[PDB]
C-alpha cells in the first residue's frame, strides 16, 4: 500500500488508497494502520485526525476551515468500538504488536477537492479545498505540535459520473451504417441492433425528469416517443426483410425526424432572435448539444442552425467552452475563462439557410498558460485534470461549499457593418467511473 | 441470428431443494427472454415473460433475473409439477425467434 | 376461452405435400400474430414460419425458406400452412402459437397461448 514516515521515523501511517470516491449516500471510510514504538512513547500517545483544509498562495495564508474528525489509537480500545474492515484488520499481517489502526468517516455532502490556479500575474486569487490526515503524539490533544513527530498526508475526494446515452450512440452508429449499407444483410443486422438499443433506452429514464414520479405524464410522453421510434424501426426492418433496401433506408431516414423530435425535448438547446431597422425580417439562430454528461477529453460537437432574411452578410462563427468558478467565501468573486476556442469563415448570405456540426474539446495541455483556471489538484501530478463540474446542491446550503465550478458553450455570430447575437448551452464535465508497499510522498 | 444456449444441460434435485437454470445470450437482447416448462409429452407453458415478470396462473415459486446478456431462473421445487424440461426463448422480432437447448431436472 | 386447435397431420411420402390448418377460437386473427413452432422427437423446439393479418407480412425460416407457404383467413379465424416436398428432417410434431402486437403488454407476453399440436411423419415406406 502507501506509507509515509515522520522526520523522526518512529511513526508510520499506511492507507489503502489516495483517492476516495463520493457516493451521495456515504463516502468510503478512510482505513489505515498506525505503526509506532512504545519506547519513544514512554509516557505519550499517538493521535490521528482529518480536516477539510483551506489553502492560499504561517505561509501567509488566510484560513476558513470547518471539519473535525478524531480517532486516537493508543491504546486502540478505550472501548471496543472497532467498526473493522478487511484490509484494516489484515494490515497486521506483517506489522507487530505496536501497530494499532484507525477508522474515519466523511460526511456525504462535503465539497470535493478543487483548487484554483494562481500565477506570478494571475487573473484570480489563490484558493482551494483539500483534505489532510495528520498524525502526531503528545500528552493531550491541546498540546503544541512539533515537526519531528508529525505525518501529514493529503488525500483527495472525487465524484464519478453516473445507459441512455450509450443506447443513443448505438442508434446513431446503426443509422449511419444503414445509410452507408449496400446489401440487405448489413441493413438487417443494423436494424436488429437499433431495435434492441431503442427498447433498452425505453426501459430507462432521462436525467431531467428524475425527480418526477415514475407514473408522471412526462414519463408517459417519453415512453410514447420511444414507442413511435421502435414502430418506425419495425417498419424499416419489415422492408429490409422484403429485400427492398432503398425503402428501408427511407424508413430509417424517418428516424432522423423522430430523433429531432426527441432532441428539442431532452437535450440542451438555445435560440435567440434579433432584428434591425430598415429591413423586413429578422435573424434567427439555434444551437444544440448532443449530450449533457461529458467525459474529460471526449470531443464536444455543437450543432449550429442559422437562417436569415436581413440585408447584411456574416462571415464568422466563434464557438467556445467557458470556465465558470465561484468562491463562496468572504472574497466572493466570479470568473470566466475560455478553455477552448474555435473559428471558421463560413457563410451567411442575406437569404439562405446553414447547418453544420462543429466539434470542440476542452483540454488542459493546450489551455495551460492562462491563469485563474479551475483544477482538482497540483498541476505537477499526472492525475491532475480540469475541475469537474460542481454537482449543484440538492436543496442544501451553498455558502459552505467553497468553490463551485460549471461549464457552458457559447456560439457567437459576428454582425457586419454598414451586440453580437449569441446563445448559451449549459453542460456537464465529469470523469468516467500479502501486500506490496509504496511511499505516499507526492 | 441471436443464439440461445443453456449451460446446465441436466440437473439433479429432490423435492424441497433449490434449483437454478441459466441461459446466455449471444447478442444484446433487452430483456425479451421467456422461460417455458415442457412436461413430458405436453405443449409448452409460459412461466416467466419479459425475463423477470410472472404470468398469471403460474405458481409463485418462480422468478428470473437479467444481468447483461445472461438470464437465470430459480425455483423452490415442489413435488407434482416441477420435474420437467425448461426452455429459454428470445423474441426480439417476429422473424428472429430462437429457442434454447433444454435442460432436464431428474430425481436423485 | 382461448384455444388453439391445430389439426391436419399424417404420414406422407418424400416429396409430398400437406396442408396444416390452425383454427382459433375466442379471438380474431386480425388482432394477433400466428407462428409455428416445431419439435423434433427428443430435441428442442424450432421456429418455422409466421403471419400477421394486419399487414400481410410473412417470414419463413432458413430450413423451410423456399418450400412452405403460409396464408390466413380472417372470416374463419384460421391460418393455413402449406407443406411442399417434405424432407426426412420434417418428421416432427407441430404447434401453433399466438403472439401479441408491438404497442403494449401483448408484445411482451411472447407466445402466451400455444396449441396441443399435431404430429407429422415422413418415411419412404
Amino acid at each position: 500500500v502507501f506509507k509515509k514516515a515522520s522526520p523522526n521515523g518512529k511513526l508510520t501511517v499506511y492507507l489503502g488508497k489516495r483517492d476516495f470516491v463520493d457516493h451521495i449516500d456515504l463516502v468510503d471510510p478512510v482505513d489505515g494502520v498506525v505503526l509506532v514504538d512504545p519506547e519513544y512513547l514512554k509516557e505519550r500517545r499517538v493521535y490521528v485526525t482529518l480536516t477539510c483544509a483551506f489553502r492560499y498562495g504561517l505561509g501567509l495564508t488566510f484560513r476558513k476551515d470547518l471539519f473535525v474528525a478524531n480517532v486516537q489509537s493508543f491504546p486502540p480500545a478505550p472501548e471496543d468500538k472497532k467498526p473493522l474492515t478487511r484490509l484494516q484488520e489484515r494490515l497486521i499481517k506483517k506489522l507487530g504488536e505496536h501497530a494499532y489502526p484507525f477508522t474515519f468517516e466523511i460526511p456525504p455532502n462535503l465539497p470535493c477537492s478543487v483548487t484554483l490556479q494562481p500565477g506570478p500575474e494571475d487573473t484570480g486569487k489563490a484558493c482551494g479545498v483539500d483534505y489532510e490526515v495528520k498524525a502526531f503524539c503528545a500528552e493531550n490533544l491541546e498540546e503544541k505540535i512539533h515537526k519531528r513527530n508529525s505525518v501529514r498526508l493529503v488525500i483527495r475526494k472525487v465524484q464519478y459520473a453516473p445507459d441512455l446515452e450509450d443506447n443513443w450512440e448505438t442508434l446513431n452508429d446503426n443509422l449511419k451504417v444503414i445509410e452507408k449499407a449496400d446489401n440487405a444483410a448489413q441493413v438487417k443486422d443494423a436494424l436488429t441492433k437499433m431495435r434492441a438499443a431503442a427498447l433498452d433506452a425505453q426501459k430507462a429514464t432521462p436525467p431531467k425528469l428524475e425527480d418526477k414520479s415514475p407514473d408522471s405524464p412526462e414519463m408517459k410522453d417519453f415512453r410514447h416517443g420511444f414507442d413511435i421510434l421502435v414502430g418506425q424501426i419495425d417498419d424499416a426492418l419489415k422492408l429490409a426483410n422484403e429485400g427492398k433496401v432503398k425503402e428501408a433506408q427511407a424508413a430509417a431516414e424517418q428516424l432522423k425526424t423522430t430523433r429531432n423530435a426527441y432532441i428539442q425535448k431532452y437535450l440542451p438547446t438555445a435560440e435567440t432572435t434579433r432584428q434591425f431597422l430598415m429591413s423586413d425580417k429578422p435573424l434567427h439562430l439555434e444551437a444544440s448539444l448532443d449530450k449533457e454528461i461529458y467525459y474529460h477529453g471526449e470531443p464536444i460537437s455543437v450543432n449550429v442552425h442559422v437562417t436569415n432574411n436581413t440585408n447584411k452578410t456574416v462571415k464568422k462563427i466563434k464557438i467556445s467552452v467557458r470556465q465558470y468558478a465561484d468562491i463562496c467565501l468572504f472574497n466572493t468573486a466570479q470568473y470566466k475563462c475560455p478553455v477552448a476556442m474555435e473559428e471558421a469563415d463560413d457563410t451567411v448570405a442575406p437569404s439562405s439557410t446553414f447547418c453544420k456540426v462543429y466539434t470542440l474539446t476542452p483540454f488542459l495541455a493546450n489551455n495551460r498558460e492562462k491563469r485563474g483556471l479551475a483544477l482538482d489538484g497540483k498541476l505537477k501530478h499526472e492525475d491532475t485534470n480540469l475541475a469537474s463540474s460542481t454537482l449543484l446542491r440538492e436543496g442544501a446550503n451553498r455558502e459552505i461549499l467553497g468553490i463551485i465550478v460549471s461549464y457552458k458553450v457559447k456560439v457567437k455570430l459576428v454582425v457586419s457593418r454598414g451586440s453580437d447575437v449569441a446563445v448559451e448551452l449549459p453542460f456537464t464535465l465529469m470523469h468516467p467511473k500479502d501486500i506490496v508497499f509504496e511511499d505516499f510522498a507526492r | 441470428d441471436i443464439q440461445m444456449t443453456q449451460s446446465p444441460s441436466s440437473l439433479s434435485a429432490s423435492v424441497g431443494d433449490r434449483v437454478t437454470i441459466t441461459c446466455r445470450a449471444s447478442q444484446s437482447v433487452s430483456s425479451a427472454v421467456a422461460w417455458y416448462q415442457q412436461k413430458p409429452g405436453k405443449a409448452p407453458k409460459l412461466l416467466i415473460y419479459s425475463a423477470s415478470s410472472l404470468y398469471s396462473g403460474v405458481p409463485s415459486r418462480f422468478s428470473g433475473s437479467r444481468s447483461g446478456t445472461d438470464f437465470t431462473l430459480t425455483i423452490s421445487s415442489l413435488q407434482p409439477e416441477d420435474f420437467a424440461t425448461y426452455y429459454c426463448q428470445q423474441y426480439l422480432y417476429y422473424s428472429l425467434v430462437t429457442f434454447g437447448q433444454g435442460t432436464k431436472v431428474e430425481i436423485k | 376461452e382461448v384455444q388453439l386447435v391445430e389439426s391436419g397431420g399424417g404420414l406422407v411420402q418424400p416429396g409430398g405435400s400437406l396442408r396444416l390448418s390452425c383454427a382459433a377460437s375466442g379471438f380474431n386473427v386480425v388482432d394477433f400474430s400466428l407462428h409455428w413452432v416445431r419439435q423434433a422427437p427428443g430435441k428442442g423446439l424450432e421456429w418455422v414460419a409466421y403471419i400477421s393479418s394486419s399487414s400481410g407480412s410473412t417470414s419463413y425460416a432458413d430450413s423451410v425458406k423456399g418450400r412452405f407457404t403460409i396464408s390466413a383467413d380472417t372470416s374463419k379465424n384460421t391460418a393455413y400452412l402449406q407443406m411442399n416436398s417434405l424432407r426426412a428432417e420434417d418428421t416432427a410434431v407441430y404447434y401453433c402459437a399466438r403472439w401479441g402486437y408491438w404497442p403494449g403488454e401483448p408484445w411482451w407476453k411472447a407466445f402466451d397461448y400455444w396449441g396441443q399440436g399435431t404430429l407429422v411423419t415422413v418415411s419412404s415406406a
